[PDB]
């Protein structure tokens, strides 16, 4: 059917939006969280000096 | 024997209810054994609603 | 039997976990994959056991494009639905009568057919463990016994020594009598645990024997080797490393297949898995990055997962 | 170059006891790490 | 020949009960030889 | 002409690093590799650069399977051997005559076949930056030039806007004439220098345009849309996060190809890359994983890298 | 369905526009990270 | 040659057990350096502490 | 032109040496340079010396 | 045809030392420009 058709289709394109984030995503989150656990602890090795 | 053809048709019969219905029959069980009971949208996605 | 009581054995642990110290534990064979796959799992409640898992694998074939799986476990009732891409539903269903006697039923379902549906009934005993299973079971009008049936037992002779067999009567068609087979298995369990030796003479003489070493709290290692005309074996050697932020799992096979399997938890909820294959014999590699997201959808559950 | 059917076994069990003689050797407790 | 592959069948089906039996009292078999030496 | 050297242009970059902002630095053109790949970096002297490369590469075609690479530099000449698995022999030699003139020479030798042997000479000046490359060169009998010859000039007409042609010269096996064409390129640095546009109208109506921007310290993205009968070209849009501890690369193209690659850098020696790409025109994934290991060999050395 | 030989020449100049605008709005420096 | 047989057979081995020692050990090596780090973290936090 | 015959004997002759001795040419350059001039195994082998 | 495609190249490199010596003088005809506007 046409409505099966389009949801099919949509599906598709769902799983397709969520790969591409998730691969696109993924190393720049963990990117993200590394260089943000490197401020926090040069903080911490700044608070402990101080 | 009887007790054969009463086995046999139970068998396809809860066969083809459960292909139907038995991922149903857990999502059903989990959020109503849940004390919150989150609503089945917010249930099927992949997203933190908290 | 009061007198013959005073032995006091120790239950063994069931036949399908004969080798899980070795074939689950320190090897890849079941955590394998190839090619990217993503695996979002949602945990809903804690008490009572709730989740529901969601996968993207792309480029393995073995996995599937997509597969959303509900696991619904508490006190003494297992469930878990898993449906997949292409609608292939398959299911898993465990209820335990007693706190020792459990009945599990798996259900596998592709494209209407129900190609796998066996219900298995499992006793364990102060020192045995008998369990039985029944492969797509069903009835004809001869009257005759349909389907694959398989009855295995194991008792402790020692605490340190668990010897069993395990019967097998498989029937395709019906018209043709059934061939069956007995397979003898054994396990032994050092006194202080700190290794554990099972061997397994399968059907058709096949031999699948194992080891397992636990070299400190960190570091566990086994062996498996194989045999099945002429024969085709390979012997396995492999190793594990668990630490409180990542878990590792290295093999070298007798065929030259080296792999590894590195799984860093960057965060509590978030692990990043590593799998890597060479194939020395024909030096080609199969290489294949993935996810782990545990993200719960309740505060309470946050709370707890937050500390 | 004889690759005897009892060639696989005897090759495959002489690897099996190498591998557990060394597992269960001094060597297999060296290799985890002291830290 | 569906006879042999019938008595084949019983007759494995048969020891398995033996070995069945053998390993349910093997732990008294052992008390016993220990108890001789 | 000393009234009209008021002007005070400054020299744009070469013809080579017309789009090293965006080909070279927010794409993954020249980073990616497919399968697993160590390549471990030694490093012997710094006042006079001096590097012994190693690389084991497995699953990528594109890549050896060995490839041993000395690569020795100083302040006026830059020299680079490199071999290769098969006995595939490639080098380069770099000497600057002056400051701002070099000459380069590229040499490269598969099974006893110079295939490859470019002499080129840059000329770099005040406002204007001339280069020419002869490929494959060599002398007839007949007389006439063999071999491929390029010429390229580069004039900057306004600070913020550089002009230029390329003139290639291309003649196969001499017999028959050569075919010559050119290429016309153009260079556009914002005043602020935070966007950089490049344009090149390469030889048979090939259009090579692309765009750069810095969003911040950390965040630089670009789009290059290429075009080459019917036409067959792709548009290309990426972006690169750059930290302290690690380099990502992202790039979604026109073909539907999704592509990422993270550098770790677990330690300021060793550097753990991934490289993933999906391709959703036929729904198939190449990963692969790799190495950078940088060891020095020397006392001095190590001291200056750890600090 | 045309898919004349300058569609694609037009698909790629409107993805280049579109991409261009894009980046040079605030939209990008929205999507740099502000830590 | 025989002589460049048995060269060209020695370096194929050494390049074999060069690259199962580093696709066993980076991941390994990998682990055992993460470890360490959360260990050196730990004491560091503790002495902050104390 | 006789010009042309000398480039040519040039070019084929450069060429000759340098697909054996180019390798060798930037690697006694390096071990010159160097001020520690480490030995020629240790050199090849990528192993740290110090 | 060898006439045709000498001609052609020869052609071709002319317009090129043409569009060269035309970039080489643009930094001038630019700043006519900008004086008579």
């Amino acid at each position: 059917s046409f409505v099966r058709n389009a949801f099919t289709k949509s599906g598709n394109l769902a799983w397709t939006l969520t790969t591409t984030a998730l691969l696109l995503g993924v190393p720049l989150s963990l990117s993200i969280l590394a260089e943000q656990q490197l401020i926090e602890m040069e903080k911490t090795f700044d608070l402990q000096s101080d | 024997d009887e007790s054969k053809e009463r086995i046999s048709k139970i068998l396809t019969l809860t066969h083809n209810v459960a292909h139907y219905g038995w991922i149903p029959f857990v999502l059903y069980l989990g959020w109503a054994h849940t004390s919150n009971r989150p609503n089945f949208l917010n249930l099927l996605s992949p997203l933190p609603s908290v | 039997h009061s007198h013959r009581q005073s032995l006091e054995l120790v239950n063994p642990g069931t036949v399908e976990n004969l080798n899980k110290e070795v074939s689950r534990d320190v090897f890849l064979s079941q955590y394998f994959f190839t090619g990217l796959r993503a695996d979002l799992n949602k945990a809903f409640s804690m008490n009572p056991a709730f989740q529901t898992s969601h996968t993207f694998s792309i480029g393995s074939q073995a996995l599937p494009k997509y597969a959303f799986s509900a696991l619904f476990a508490n006190d003494n009732l297992f469930a878990q639905g898993n449906i997949d891409n292409d609608l292939s539903v398959s299911g898993r269903l465990n209820y335990g009568w007693d706190k020792k006697n459990i009945s599990k039923v798996n259900l596998q379902i592709s494209d209407g057919q129900p190609t796998m549906c066996q219900l298995e009934q499992d006793y364990q005993a102060s020192d045995f463990s008998v369990n039985v299973k029944t492969l797509n079971p069903s009835f004809s009008e001869k009257g005759e016994f349909t389907g694959v049936a398989v009855a295995s037992f194991l008792q402790s002779v020692t605490p340190q020594l668990a010897l069993g067999l395990e019967t097998l009567y498989s029937r395709t068609d019906g018209s043709a009598p059934g061939d069956a087979g007995v397979s003898y298995l054994t396990r032994y369990v050092s006194k202080k645990q700190d290794w554990i030796f099972s061997g397994q003479l399968q059907a058709n003489g096949a031999l699948i024997a194992s080891l397992w070493r636990k070299v400190a709290q960190n570091v566990e290692a086994g062996i498996e080797t194989t045999l099945q005309p002429t024969v085709e074996g390979s012997t396995t050697i492999g190793a594990k490393y668990e630490y409180r932020q990542s878990v590792y799992r290295g093999t070298l096979d007798s065929n030259g297949k080296v792999a590894c399997f590195l799984e860093r938890k960057v965060l509590p909820t978030l692990s990043v898995l590593f799998c890597g294959e060479i194939d020395h014999f024909k030096n080609d590699t199969k290489i294949g990055c993935g996810l782990q997201f545990e993200t719960a959808g309740n505060q309470e559950l946050l709370m707890l997962q937050q500390g | 170059f004889k690759e005897s059917p009892l060639y696989t076994i005897a090759l495959n069990g002489a690897f099996f006891v190498a591998g557990v003689a060394f597992i269960q050797s001094p060597l297999m407790d060296m290799l985890a790490p002291q830290l | 020949e569906k006879r042999a592959h019938q008595e084949q069948t019983e007759k494995t089906l048969k020891q398995a009960a033996y070995v069945a039996a053998f390993l349910w009292v093997s732990p008294m078999i052992w008390h016993l030889v220990k108890k001789q030496w």
